[PDB]
């Protein structure tokens, strides 16, 4: 990947503060991207994926909301070394953004969500990643679909940034890295996918909001 | 209005979280 300092300070930071969405294409290069693809396909082939879940579960099936199957990756697992390198490269960019992404203080993140929409028209209805203050402030997604033709296979991530005259269509392009504010400024949907679609997400936490959310959880 | 947490992608609230 490119030098983290310049990419963070001269592109990611201004793009995020002005637009709340930032696309970095050709993030890791073809070789590393293909190694990540092989690791993800191996997770898929060995039965690691389970139905994607929601923050709050009511009467409805999760599959009426999101049709993907996922697994959580810490980064040090055998067979996930290149996913780990991806996560460390994401983290390096974020660390070089310290104190420049809005008013957030980013001290931590989730594990990586490796997610697959297995074609068949699966998608994710319009939603907000963090609508009620669970600590998530930045969503970071890496796409790894070599040969994706969105005009036939669908799977576009459509974001509706608040206050803007146009929505943002993000094709799940090979080696594309995406950042966006996780809060209600960026409702978004994964449009139906007609081929197997892979992406890896980490969510970065704002320290004070995440502390408040942990307190709420630990007190009931 | 709808409780948007019913559409939001789950994350663990327990355990640590990874520290940067
Ligand atoms: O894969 C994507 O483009 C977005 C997935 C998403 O919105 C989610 O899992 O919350
Ligand atoms: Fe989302």
């Amino acid at each position: 990947p490119l030098p983290a300092l310049k990419l963070a300070l001269e592109y990611i930071v201004p793009c995020m503060n002005k637009h709340g969405i930032c696309v970095v294409d050709d993030f890791l290069g073809k070789e590393t991207g293909q190694q990540i693809g092989d690791e993800v396909r191996a997770l898929h082939d060995t039965g690691k994926f389970t139905d994607g879940q929601l923050v709050s579960q009511k009467s409805d099936s999760s599959k009426d909301i999101r049709g993907d199957k996922i697994t959580w990756i810490e980064g040090k697992e055998p067979g996930c070394e290149t996913i780990g390198l991806l996560m460390s490269s994401m983290d390096d960019l974020i660390r070089h953004c310290n104190g420049k992404l809005g008013s957030y203080k980013i001290n931590g993140r989730t594990k990586a969500m490796v997610a697959c929409y297995p074609g068949n028209g699966t998608g994710y209805v319009r939603h907000v990643d963090n609508p009620n203050g669970d600590g998530r402030c930045v969503t970071c997604i890496y796409y790894l679909n070599k040969d994706w033709d969105a005009k036939v296979s669908g799977g576009i991530l459509r974001i509706f940034p608040e206050g803007k005259a146009q929505f943002a269509d993000i094709e799940p392009k090979f080696d594309r890295l995406l950042f966006f504010w996780s809060d209600r400024r960026n409702p978004h949907e994964v449009q139906p996918a007609y081929a197997t679609r892979y992406a890896i997400t980490v969510w970065y936490f704002d320290a004070d909001e995440r502390a408040r959310a942990k307190v709420k959880y630990l007190t009931g | 209005e709808l409780d948007l947490e019913t559409l939001a992608p789950y994350i663990p609230m327990d355990g640590e979280d990874f520290q940067l």
